[PDB]
């Protein structure tokens, strides 16, 4: 019943987060104790034996391994490996019905996609990156899917759409900005959308005196901001082509693939489990030739 | 053109002098009553100086 | 003033009979409700 | 038992009675409307066995790893 | 208390007299051809209002109570600027305006009217004139910047949101001096009443409350209510200029509130950048600072057009 | 100087605490034991608000900011150039805000009024003390205060307001503002009777009692009274000053979510959940 | 029953009474009018075979 | 025991008793109502083995 | 000890006590049914082997945070 | 005011209104347990 | 007013209401203590 | 004692009942609060599994 501050701006700019203490401690403990543990590395030698890999091709045979017993892990559960493969020919992206294996086609896809986060997108996620868990939580649906629905959805900012300021950087009225009263409306239902994604407030990327700076906002606006053109990334470019690969049952109504957004990855908290590094494990999705300094083991 | 003055800035000081004006207008008939005042060295009127005392007429009934 | 008691027993006989007849029909509404779509 | 009409008056307590009995038949009608199982104006003609049921404890280990949908 | 009088035959010469004052007529609620043609236009405004808030919820009359602070009659969208806009797409909104303010008009008419009438002065229609004015920006900033889109939507919490998203719009509305004037006549209107109504409330067993009589012939009360508050802070008032001051108070409310929307848009488009160009923003020490890079990678677009399609990204 | 009827009036008795020795004016202004304390207060404070513009970045009379300390110094003293400034300063107008409530006491006794000035000014008194005292210390650190500033206040209202997503959505404000508004309305309605009546148009009687219970039964379809107009303005004057200390207490203490997202109890109704 | 009208004055209960009946038919016509199935000024000629019918048990 | 009646006016009492039992009775039934395990209007008809419970410890 | 009714009217001590203890029983039920050992109606058919305890301790990753950094 | 006679009265049905009422609410208890037991 | 022949009857009702009470309050307890117990 | 001559004990009584109940309520909700003696969920576990401060 106590509540947990903290200051995040200048004294007395009443810059601060709070959080009930009663209510994050919960939301803490349901995310340590189910984490999952991973398992340790090992450094065999020789060449490849696989038939069908076509995105895991520059790590040692037991890394691959081992990363597989993550992925499921970290989508299916610890012994799924039924889940996307034909368990009696691995290599196989057809069940023995002849019908396509589409959950390994998303996989692989998937760590294509991974792979990118990390590697593209570091003014995002830094050093902490992101894998299959981060996602998927141990289950096949992540959080935050969202679909088409009407043209004015605030979450295609995170697809098509580009621009959302409507603040003037001058004095007086110009035709450089013409933004409506409707528009600010527009990004004020986006920014709660964001402020709640990340279980923060306004306070958190802006001094609200005025909205439009950079330099009064604390430096994670600018993460913020990478964070957007990252989804635009993911989404256009890896989520949304998937639709011809997934069953009818996980299409929207207009049959548009599942799109992500910020709570999808953040599902409420400041950073993705609450800042828990596991990407430094996994080699076979950094996407970068060393990550924090660590070099990537190459075969 | 003018740049430090803007019509902002223009129509705040003109509420201003009309505002100051104001008060001096209310102070004015916050003196119809008490004054001028007693002092040891005489009557003292402040300022701004009081309007008069004001004598009201009633309705005829006769 | 007042209700005098041969009104008042009058006036409870009425109440007693209607307060019944109400439940009476509430127990018909129930037995065509169960019989629709039992609840437990 | 009918001098309760002695101590209170038998025309005022009538217009309490039907008042509540009104605004209680009112809201276990919007109760039910608004549940699944009993919102008769959209699925009053399915039969009992196909109208909803609420949700159920899996009476299981609720762990058996999935399998996908399939194609 | 609880010993109240009651009065059988009428007083003013319980019960009210049905007379004349000259051309006063007493004992109805004075409506007059003004009273009811505002009711008249202002009904028609409200069912206008609430039909569209019901439509809105497909007639649902559940979800129209349930979500009733939520529903809304929206200005127009804003490419159609001044033009008429489609009757779904604001053309009921411009309708419902046009009645409430004919309406309230009527209403100031009827008060006027009413005023004189009762041989009194002209004070509370040019008070009701400066809420009116208030109101009436409300219609004139956005015919100022050339859209209806910008007018305040119809609805409890939708009218608030517009109120937030002006002062985002316009760059933090506390920086407007006209709106921070407006404050503090809002203030002080709290300030004079808490002070006159306690002020009356401890003379008033000595009459204090017949202000008419104290004004007209001055008593120990009015007396005493000058000297407490002459004691107190070093000046006073008297009993009819205290409502001056109140009067004064009130009014400026919402005229220097008019003023400062009328500006807004018009002449400045961003008053937190008119504050730091008049010296009004108190510096704090930077929490960030960008490269030159980041000054060109984080400058966005300005909002535009929702997207009319539904792409495929069949690749 | 003394108003022409003021003489007859300047008795002893009616203080609190000081008995004969503090009980006489200084020009108009009584005096007694609290003017004392008050003008101790009122010159500490004032004079220490002076150095903190001066050791801050300029004297333009709106940019003057002295802060509240940082969070981390939780219920302490800060030292005084991070912010134990700011703690000096609030305890300096505490002891002047409750100083003038108990001289404003003590001329009311002397006139032999009541008690009604001093209790409606306590209504400020707990608003304020809610800001700077009582909302600080539930939340635990005074550093939740706000910065003494003509304008950085208002940026502290900024970004407390939102620290909740939609402050307008605050149940509490909705009461507090509609008692602001309708309080300015009722004066506005109050002091144009009372000026109407005095001053009707030139060549007409003067007004009576009965014309503005008149004209205000057509306005509001009641009448009021001359006692019940006063009541009102009072407890609508009053009670937004309270229901504002409500708002803001409930802001972090209580409630730590989006505003909005309080309004979930409304939609889960089990009528039409 | 007749004589229930000397204990209540019947310009009382009509007026409440016309007030109660007209209330809750427009409750219930507009209850009507926002369902699926009963939504008559939309879909109102569609025939009994083909109106709207609630999603059957999720069970199915 | 019946001198208590002596005390307190049945008028009084016999309302404050209906009033308290009436709100007592609603509240009990709209928490049992918002509960999973009792929210019988939806799942009434599962058997008591088939209702929610909810978490045990996991004591590990 | 009876003499404390001399000091103290009776009939308003009976009022004053009903209500004292109707609020504590009501206060500590709602506390209880807050809690999760003793949220009886979702889990009163537990065990009290099987009913949830406070953790001895709880525990973190040793880059996890609950809080945001702040200053 | 009122007399012993009829708060004698008073008090029987008062009393027996009591245990009617406890009577149907414990029936209504079992019917719960046996329908769906809390312990 | 209130005498002394109403005050020893008086207390007599309120000690042992007071008495009966914590009794059935014990009973409550010993019935919640074998369910789950808190220590 | 005298003391009672001086105060009122009719109105002593019920001051210090008050008091107490005040004081005796806080020191609940104070330890109810804290980790070691949030007694309502943890009040089972044994003296040395009950969580301690920080050394
Ligand atoms: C003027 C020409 C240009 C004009 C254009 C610009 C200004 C327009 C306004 C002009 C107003 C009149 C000024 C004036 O000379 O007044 C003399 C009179 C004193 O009473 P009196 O009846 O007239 O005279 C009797 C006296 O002469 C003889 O009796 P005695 O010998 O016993 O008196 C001792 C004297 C000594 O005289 C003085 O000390 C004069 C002090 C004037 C101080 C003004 C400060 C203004 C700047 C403050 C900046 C801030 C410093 C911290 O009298 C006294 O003891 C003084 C009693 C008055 C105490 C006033 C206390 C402060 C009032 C509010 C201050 C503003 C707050 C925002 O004092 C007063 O009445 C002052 C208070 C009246 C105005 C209150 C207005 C409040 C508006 C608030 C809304 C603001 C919204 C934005
Ligand atoms: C002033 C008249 C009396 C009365 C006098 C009788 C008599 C006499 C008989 C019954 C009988 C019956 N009554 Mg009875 N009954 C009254 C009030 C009620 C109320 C009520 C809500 O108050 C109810 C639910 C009932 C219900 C019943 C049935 C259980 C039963 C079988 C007949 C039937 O179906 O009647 C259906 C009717 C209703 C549910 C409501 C209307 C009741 C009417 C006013 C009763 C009189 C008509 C009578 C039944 C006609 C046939 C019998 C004649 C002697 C020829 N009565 C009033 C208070 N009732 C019969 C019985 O026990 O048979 C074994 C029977 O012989
Ligand atoms: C994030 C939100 C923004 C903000 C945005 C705005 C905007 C936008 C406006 C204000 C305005 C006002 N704000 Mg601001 N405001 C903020 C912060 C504050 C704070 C604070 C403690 O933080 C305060 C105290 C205020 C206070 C005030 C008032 C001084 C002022 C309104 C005066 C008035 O009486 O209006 C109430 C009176 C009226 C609206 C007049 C109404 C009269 C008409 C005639 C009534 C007709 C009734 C009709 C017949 C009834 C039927 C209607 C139908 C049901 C439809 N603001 C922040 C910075 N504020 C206004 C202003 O003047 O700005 C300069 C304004 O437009
Ligand atoms: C000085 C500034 C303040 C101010 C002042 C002020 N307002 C005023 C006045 C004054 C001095 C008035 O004299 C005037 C008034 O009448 O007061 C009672 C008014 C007024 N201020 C109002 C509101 C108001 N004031 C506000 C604010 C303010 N008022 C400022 C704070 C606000 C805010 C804060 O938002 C509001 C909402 C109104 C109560 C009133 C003006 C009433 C008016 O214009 O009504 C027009 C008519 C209608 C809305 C239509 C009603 C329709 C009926 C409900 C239909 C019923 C059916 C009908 C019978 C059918 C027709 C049949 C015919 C045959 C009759
Ligand atoms: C409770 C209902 C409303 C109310 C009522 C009210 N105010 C009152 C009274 C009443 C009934 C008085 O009797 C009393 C009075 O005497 O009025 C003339 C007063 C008063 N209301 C005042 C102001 C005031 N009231 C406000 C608000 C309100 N007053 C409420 C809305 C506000 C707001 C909202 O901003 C202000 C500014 C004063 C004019 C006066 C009290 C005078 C007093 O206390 O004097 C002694 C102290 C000083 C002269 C100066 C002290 C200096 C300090 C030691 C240092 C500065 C510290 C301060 C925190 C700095 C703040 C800086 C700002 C930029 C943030
Ligand atoms: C699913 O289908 C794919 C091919 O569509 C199979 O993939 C094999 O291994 C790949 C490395 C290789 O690229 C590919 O060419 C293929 O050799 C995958 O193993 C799954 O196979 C089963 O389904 C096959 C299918 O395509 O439907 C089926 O193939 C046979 O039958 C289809 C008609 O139903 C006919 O078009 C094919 O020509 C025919 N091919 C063969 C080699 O028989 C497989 O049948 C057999 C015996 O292989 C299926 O395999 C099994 C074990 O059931
Ligand atoms: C569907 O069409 C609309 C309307 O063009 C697109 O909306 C545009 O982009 C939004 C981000 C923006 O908010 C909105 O104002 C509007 O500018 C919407 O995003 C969808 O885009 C796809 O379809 C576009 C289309 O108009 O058909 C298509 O646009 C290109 O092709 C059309 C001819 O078919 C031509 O008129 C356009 O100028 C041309 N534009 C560009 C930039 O090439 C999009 O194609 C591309 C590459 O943008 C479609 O986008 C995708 C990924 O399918
Ligand atoms: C979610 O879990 C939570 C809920 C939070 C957990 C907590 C639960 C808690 C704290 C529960 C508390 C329960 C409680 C505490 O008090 C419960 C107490 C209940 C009681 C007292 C019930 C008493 C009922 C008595 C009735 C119905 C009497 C009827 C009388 C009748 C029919 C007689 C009519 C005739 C008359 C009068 C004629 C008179 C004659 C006359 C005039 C003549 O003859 O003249
Ligand atoms: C969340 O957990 C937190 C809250 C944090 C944990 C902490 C909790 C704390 C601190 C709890 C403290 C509890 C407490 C402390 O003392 C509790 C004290 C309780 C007490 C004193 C109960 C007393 C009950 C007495 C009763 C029921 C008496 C009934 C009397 C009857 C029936 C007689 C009626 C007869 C009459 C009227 C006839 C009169 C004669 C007549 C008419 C004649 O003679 O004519
Ligand atoms: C069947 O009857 C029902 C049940 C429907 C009746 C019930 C109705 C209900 C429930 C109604 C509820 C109404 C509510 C809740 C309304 C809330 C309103 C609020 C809060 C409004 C707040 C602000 C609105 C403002 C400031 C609007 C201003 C509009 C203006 C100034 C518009 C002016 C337009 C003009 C002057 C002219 C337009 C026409 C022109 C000249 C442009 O020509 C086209
Ligand atoms: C739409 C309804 C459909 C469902 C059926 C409803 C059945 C209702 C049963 C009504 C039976 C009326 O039967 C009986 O009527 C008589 C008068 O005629 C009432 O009799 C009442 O008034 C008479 C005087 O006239 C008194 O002497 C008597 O003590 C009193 O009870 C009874 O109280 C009622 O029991
Ligand atoms: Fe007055």
């Amino acid at each position: 019943a106590a509540t947990d501050t903290v200051q995040v701006g200048y004294r007395g700019t009443a810059m601060e987060q709070n959080y009930d203490h009663g209510d994050l401690k919960t939301k803490f403990a349901q995310v340590k104790l189910p984490q999952s543990p991973p398992p340790a590395g090992e450094s065999p030698p020789g060449p490849l034996p696989w038939k069908n890999v076509q995105v895991l091709n520059d790590i040692s045979i037991a890394e691959f391994n081992r990363t597989m017993i993550a992925m499921s892990t970290w989508v299916a559960g610890t012994g799924n490996c039924a889940y996307c493969h034909n368990v009696a020919a691995f290599q196989d992206d057809t069940l023995p019905n002849g019908k396509p294996l589409y959950t390994k086609i998303v996989a692989r896809r998937m760590l294509q996609m991974t792979r990118n986060i990390n590697g593209n997108y570091s003014q995002h996620v830094k050093n902490t990156g992101v894998t299959c868990y981060t996602c998927h939580m141990g289950k096949p649906l992540p959080n935050g899917l969202w679909f088409y629905s009407s043209q004015t959805d605030y979450l295609r900012h995170y697809l098509d759409r580009d621009g959302a300021r409507v603040i003037t950087q001058g004095v007086a009225p110009s035709n450089a900005n013409r933004s409506s009263t409707k528009q600010a409306e527009w990004t004020y239902a986006l920014m709660i959308s964001q402020s709640r994604s990340l279980g923060v407030n306004c306070t958190y990327c802006h001094n609200t005196r005025q909205f439009a700076s950079w330099r009064e906002a604390p430096p994670a606006r600018v993460t913020a901001y990478h964070g957007i053109l990252m989804l635009r990334d993911v989404n256009q470019n890896y989520l949304a082509p998937l639709q011809p690969v997934y069953p009818a049952v996980r299409l929207g109504a207009m049959g548009d693939a599942p799109k992500a957004q910020c709570v999808t990855c953040h599902n409420g908290a400041y950073k993705p489990l609450y800042g828990a590094q596991m990407a430094k494990d996994f080699p076979a999705m950094w996407g970068r030739a060393d990550w924090n300094g660590v070099p990537f083991p190459g075969i | 053109m003018m740049e430090y003055i803007d019509g902002a800035q223009i129509a705040l000081y003109a509420f201003w002098l009309f505002f100051f004006g104001l008060i001096i207008y209310l102070r004015r008939e916050d003196k119809r009553e008490g004054y001028p005042l007693e002092s040891p060295q005489g009557p003292r009127d402040g300022w701004p100086k009081g309007a008069p005392k004001k004598t009201y007429v009633h309705r005829d009934h006769g | 003033g007042g209700m005098t008691e041969e009104e008042a027993r009058r006036f409870h006989g009425y109440m007693v009979t209607g307060t019944l007849g109400y439940v009476v029909v509430a127990s018909v509404a129930h037995f065509l409700a169960w019989s629709w779509r039992p609840w437990f | 038992m009918h001098r309760i009409w002695l101590m209170y008056d038998p025309r005022r307590v009538m217009v309490a009675l039907v008042g509540f009995l009104a605004v209680l038949a009112l809201v276990i009608h919007f109760v039910l409307l608004s549940s699944q199982r009993y919102s008769w104006i959209e699925n009053g003609t399915l039969g009992a066995d196909q109208a909803p049921v609420g949700a159920s404890a899996p009476a299981a280990a609720a762990e058996m790893s999935p399998l996908p949908p399939g194609r | 208390t609880r010993v109240q009088v009651r009065t059988v035959p009428e007083p003013g010469i319980f019960s009210y007299l049905a007379g004349k004052f000259g051309d006063a007529q007493i004992g109805p609620i004075y409506l007059g051809w003004a009273g009811v043609l505002s009711l008249i236009f202002g009904f028609i405004a409200i069912e206008i209002i609430g039909l569209n808030m019901w439509a809105s919820v497909g007639w649902d009359p559940v979800e129209f109570i349930r979500q009733l602070p939520w529903l809304a009659l929206e200005p127009p969208p804003p490419q159609y600027g001044l033009r008429v806009p489609p009757l779904n797409q604001g053309g009921w909104y411009l309708m419902a305006g046009f009645f409430l303010t004919v309406s309230i008009i009527l209403w100031w008419i009827r008060i006027y009217r009413r005023a004189r009438a009762l041989q009194m002065g002209s004070h509370l229609p040019w008070a009701f004139a400066s809420a009116i004015f208030l109101y009436s920006t409300f219609f004139f900033q956005p015919l100022l910047v050339g859209s209806w889109s910008e007018m305040v939507p119809f609805g409890i919490f939708p009218h608030l949101d517009w109120t937030s998203a002006f002062s985002i719009r316009y760059g933090n509305l506390y920086y407007n001096p006209f709106h921070a004037l407006s404050i503090a006549f809002l203030y002080g209107s709290a300030v004079l009443f808490a002070m006159h109504g306690a002020t009356i409330l401890a003379v008033a067993r000595m009459g204090g409350e017949r202000e008419i009589e104290q004004i007209t012939d001055r008593g120990t009360a009015a007396e005493r209510s000058m000297l407490f508050w002459r004691w107190c802070m070093g000046f006073n008032a008297t009993m009819e200029s205290i409502h001056r001051w109140a009067w004064w108070f009130a009014v400026l409310t919402t005229f220097t509130g008019g003023i400062g929307i009328l500006l807004t848009g018009t002449v400045v488009d961003n008053w937190y950048l008119w504050g730091v160009k008049h010296g009004l923003v108190a510096p704090y020490p930077a929490q960030n600072q960008l490269t030159p890079e980041q000054q060109d990678l984080l400058r966005g677009r300005y909002q535009g057009t929702a997207p009319d399609s539904f792409p495929s990204y069949v690749v | 100087a003394m108003l022409s009827f003021e003489k007859k009036y300047r008795v002893r008795g009616g203080t609190l605490i000081g008995g004969d020795l503090f009980d006489f004016w200084f020009g108009p202004f009584y005096v007694g034991f609290f003017g004392v304390t008050t003008i101790f207060f009122v010159t500490l404070g004032t004079l220490l608000c002076v150095w903190g513009a001066a050791m801050g970045p300029t004297w333009n009379l709106w940019q003057i900011n002295i802060a509240p300390p940082d969070l981390k110094y939780g219920l302490g003293l800060a030292p005084l150039r991070e912010g134990g400034l700011w703690q000096i300063i609030t305890l300096c107008a505490l002891g002047a805000f409750g100083s003038w409530a108990l001289r404003q006491a003590e001329i009311a006794r002397k006139l032999g009024m009541g008690m009604h000035i001093p209790w409606a000014y306590g209504g400020a008194i707990l608003a304020y003390t809610t800001l700077v005292v009582i909302r600080p210390f539930l939340l635990g650190a005074w550093g939740h205060g706000f910065p003494y500033g003509i304008f950085s206040h208002l940026d502290w209202v900024s970004n407390v307001g939102y620290q909740y997503l939609h402050f307008h959505y605050n149940p509490a404000h909705m009461i507090a503002v509609t008692f602001f508004f309708t309080n300015c309305l009722a004066l506005a309605m109050h002091g144009s009777l009372i000026l109407s009546v005095t001053n009707p148009p030139k060549g007409t009687p003067t007004g009576t009692s009965e014309q503005e219970n008149v004209f205000f039964r057509d306005l509001l379809g009641y009448s009021i009274g001359a006692i019940g107009i006063h009541r009102l303005g009072l407890f609508l004057a009053v009670g937004a000053a309270v229901w504002s200390a409500i708002c803001i207490v409930i802001s972090g203490p209580f409630w730590t979510q989006g505003w909005p997202e309080w309004w979930n109890w409304w939609l889960n109704l089990p009528i039409w959940k």
